[PDB]
Parts: C-alpha cells; sequence; structure tokens
C-alpha cells in the first residue's frame, strides 16, 4: 500500500514539473510569433530620394 | 578565401560600380574613407571577399575602372564615396569610342586592354583563392560592348576555370537612344554566348517599368536605376559573405541552373519592393516575397515569361526565417500550373537560405529564372539589324576600322542558333 502511495506521487511531482515547463514553452513561442514578420523602417524609404541623373 | 574580382567598363559599368559600392559599404559598415565604423562583428569576419587591406584599418575595394574618356571618371571620384577607390585602379583613355563597337575592339580598346590586364592580374594574384570575376557593362554603347567583350576574351584565355559573371545591359527598342545600337548588340552577343559562364539580361525598359508601376516613383533617375541593379547583385553573393541554413554560393548557382552550355541568359527579381504609401498595409512574410519574386511584373528583363518555359529556377533568400515554409513555397509554385515548367526536368526551382538581412529590412529575396521567353530579346533585335543590313545603312564606319561584312554575316548566323536552340524546348 505503500508503495502505490509512492507512485501516485511520483506521478503528481512530474506532472506539475511539465506544467511549469509548458508554461515557460508558452512564453517562448508567445515571443517567437512576433520576431519574424518584417516591417521596413525609413532606411528602405530614403535612398529611393537620392540620385539626380 | 573565396574573393570576387570586380570588374567594369563604360558610363552604365561605372554608374552602376559607384552605386554597387555604395550598397557594399552600407552592409559591411565602411564610412566614406574607408573606415570600419559598424556595431556587430560577423561584418569584419568576411570582408576579403570584396576589399582589399592597407594601412591603419583602411579598407580598400578590389575593384577595377575603365574607360575611353575621362569624363565620367571624374563623377565617379566626385560623389559621396569615391575617396575608397585606389587611384591606380583607374584606367582611362583620351579620346572616345564614339558608339562604335569596332574602335573599342580593335582600334581604341586594342592599346588599351593590355594596361588593364596589367592591373586585374595584380589583383587576381593577390587572392589565396579566388572565385571568379564580375563585368558590368552595356551593349548599347562603344567602350562597354567593345572592349568589355575583349577583356572577357582576354581574361578567359588566362584564367579559363574560374566564374566568368556578366551583368548585361542589353538594349531595349521602345526606349533607345542610339542609332547604330542595332550593330553593338548583334557583333557581341556572339561573345558572350562562348566567354561566359553566366549572364543576367537587364534592360533599361524594365527598370522604368518597376518604378513607375511598383515604386510609385514620380521622378525615376538613373540613380534610382542602378539601385535596383546593385541591390540583386549583392543578393547573389550573399553566401559567401554570411553563414546560413543552407549556402549557396556562385558556383553551386550554375550547376543548378544551366543544363546544356550555350544557354545561360537569365532574368533578375527582387522580391519586397514596397511603395511610401503601401508600406503599412502588407505583413511581409515568406508568401508574401514569393508572390513578388515570381510576378510577371517583376522581371529586370523586357520579356514576359508567361509566353515561354521554365528551364531552371533559383531563389536566394535572406532574413532568419524557417525552412518549412520556405520549401512549402516552391513546391506549390511548380504544381498549380504545369504548363509553365518544362517536363524533362521534375524539379525545377534551387533554394538558398542566409541569415544576414538587408539594411533597414527584415527579410528579402531575389529569382534568377531560365526561361525560353529570353529568346523573343534576340529575334527583335535581330529584325532590325538586317532591316538596316540589307541597305548596309550605316557600315561604313564599320567597315573603315578594319572589319569585313562576313563578320557582321558570322554574327548574325551564329545568334539566330541560339534562338533555335531554345526554340526546341518550348
Amino acid at each position: 500500500r505503500q508503495q502505490q502511495r509512492l507512485l501516485r506521487e511520483q506521478r503528481r511531482a512530474l506532472d506539475c514539473s511539465n506544467l511549469n515547463l509548458a508554461r515557460q514553452q508558452y512564453l517562448q513561442k508567445k515571443q517567437m510569433n512576433t520576431a519574424s514578420s518584417s516591417q521596413p523602417t525609413e532606411d528602405y524609404f530614403s535612398q529611393f530620394n537620392t540620385r539626380s541623373r | 578565401m573565396r574573393e570576387i574580382v570586380h570588374l567594369q567598363a563604360g558610363q552604365c559599368g561605372n554608374q552602376i560600380g559607384a552605386k554597387f559600392w555604395e550598397v557594399i559599404s552600407d552592409e559591411h559598415g565602411i564610412d566614406p574613407t574607408g573606415t570600419y565604423h559598424g556595431d556587430s562583428d560577423l561584418q569584419l569576419e568576411r570582408i576579403n571577399v570584396y576589399y582589399n587591406e592597407a594601412t591603419g584599418g583602411k579598407y580598400v575595394p578590389r575593384a577595377v575602372l575603365v574607360d575611353l574618356e575621362p569624363g565620367t571618371m571624374d563623377s565617379v571620384r566626385s560623389g559621396p564615396f569615391g575617396q575608397i577607390f585606389r587611384p591606380d585602379n583607374f584606367v582611362f583613355g583620351q579620346s572616345g569610342a564614339g558608339n562604335n563597337w569596332a574602335k573599342g575592339h580593335y582600334t581604341e580598346g586594342a592599346e588599351l586592354v593590355d594596361s588593364v590586364l596589367d592591373v586585374v592580374r595584380k589583383e587576381a594574384e593577390s587572392c589565396d583563392c579566388l572565385q571568379g570575376f564580375q563585368l558590368t557593362h552595356s551593349l548599347g554603347g562603344g567602350t562597354g560592348s567593345g572592349m568589355g567583350t575583349l577583356l572577357i576574351s582576354k581574361i578567359r584565355e588566362e584564367y579559363p576555370d574560374r566564374i566568368m559573371n556578366t551583368f548585361s545591359v542589353v538594349p531595349s527598342p521602345k526606349v533607345s537612344d542610339t542609332v547604330v545600337e542595332p550593330y553593338n548588340a548583334t557583333l557581341s552577343v556572339h561573345q558572350l554566348v562562348e566567354n561566359t559562364d553566366e549572364t543576367y539580361c537587364i534592360d533599361n525598359e524594365a527598370l522604368y517599368d518597376i518604378c513607375f508601376r511598383t515604386l510609385k516613383l514620380t521622378t525615376p533617375t538613373y540613380g534610382d536605376l542602378n539601385h535596383l541593379v546593385s541591390a540583386t547583385m549583392s543578393g547573389v553573393t550573399t553566401c559567401l559573405r554570411f553563414p546560413g541554413q543552407l549556402n549557396a554560393d556562385l558556383r553551386k548557382l550554375a550547376v543548378n541552373m544551366v543544363p546544356f552550355p550555350r544557354l545561360h541568359f537569365f532574368m533578375p527579381g527582387f522580391a519586397p519592393l514596397t511603395s511610401r504609401g503601401s508600406q503599412q498595409y502588407r505583413a511581409l512574410t515568406v508568401p508574401e516575397l514569393t508572390q513578388q519574386m515570381f510576378d510577371a511584373k517583376n522581371m529586370m528583363a523586357a520579356c514576359d515569361p508567361r509566353h515561354g518555359r521554365y528551364l531552371t529556377v533559383a531563389a536566394v533568400f535572406r532574413g532568419r526565417m524557417s525552412m518549412k515554409e520556405v520549401d512549402e513555397q516552391m513546391l506549390n509554385v511548380q504544381n498549380k500550373n504545369s504548363s509553365y515548367f518544362v517536363e524533362w526536368i521534375p524539379n525545377n526551382v534551387k533554394t538558398a537560405v542566409c541569415d544576414i538581412p538587408p539594411r533597414g529590412l527584415k527579410m528579402s529575396a531575389t529569382f534568377i529564372g531560365n526561361s525560353t521567353a529570353i529568346q523573343e530579346l534576340f529575334k527583335r533585335i535581330s529584325e532590325q539589324f538586317t532591316a538596316m543590313f540589307r541597305r548596309k545603312a550605316f557600315l561604313h564606319w564599320y567597315t573603315g576600322e578594319g572589319m569585313d561584312e562576313m563578320e557582321f554575316t558570322e554574327a548574325e548566323s551564329n545568334m539566330n542558333d541560339l534562338v533555335s536552340e531554345y526554340q526546341q524546348y518550348q
């Protein structure tokens, strides 16, 4: 009976561990999603004004 | 250790070469006097591909500057970046070529080709493993097309196994500014076909067509066409200088592109071109580069690839991206339409990915397509060469330099075979 209680406790501890792992992975992908898609600054616009030929 | 020696000739050559070196220097953090003022460290890691070394942290480019008059060498030295070029690298005559092919090729250029060949042999013997050369010239001129095909014939007999790349500006007949332009262009394509490993065909009409339509510039100028050419001249060499997840140098892009040795005329295109007004309406992703990379209103040649069949296709990406979204869009464009893609090649598209994006953008791309629809550029030159030549229109300017009429005859039949070498795959 005590070994069955120990098995239940070990499963609960592992479940809390990957719960906290799930939270930090959610924050990791939430700052992953904002860093791919691109926007052009004024440095992309300023070169097409220069040059008069 | 994979150096590239840059050569350019003519007013068209030295006005693209002046703007190209403005783009590389910004991308490696070089000031207008030659001192490194960057912020990261990967800019300084492989600077020797394009730049030499001097005293006190001064990087002078490996570029050679050729003209037949001193009138366009002074607008190079009086620009913003004119003080970074080594003064010995300017090689210039005293009387011009006069929009004549033969003076560039026999009379005035033959006494000058042995002075440039001293300069390029000084710099090719200072590289540990020279990757190849480049040219940037004009076929509608006298020293770009006459002497520029005399260096190519003389370089390829001395360094024959390297890469000989060109960015030729072929003439356009809708916006044409020289009467004797069909004579220069016909006599040069006969010389490009056997002596270049690659050749990118650029038309000035198809560069005006982008600034009016895509970039919405109300005043396009030659200083703004030279930035479209220079942006795709550095997009093909971006994996020799920066690390990536799938590299591609110049030789790898020629293995997967030319199936037969005489079929090497490409058509460039640059992906994220955006106006000032329509800037905020676009979320630039991998799907929104491959819709503009492949569009027929984007090609830098005045020929439509909806009339032909893509033999092979390149794609060179920049920016930190995902290799699955890049790879599913190249498969997607092949499978929707199988009339425009040839059948004896089962996968036509070659992909490469770099990591360091250009200045001011966070993602970019480059298209290098090998189309059968480039034959409508040589046929349209050759209907105006033989409209003139049956009457012998302007021929006394050329035969009086020491030519023959057979040189016009042999360089007309040999270019009409390149039409009928492409004509058997469409």
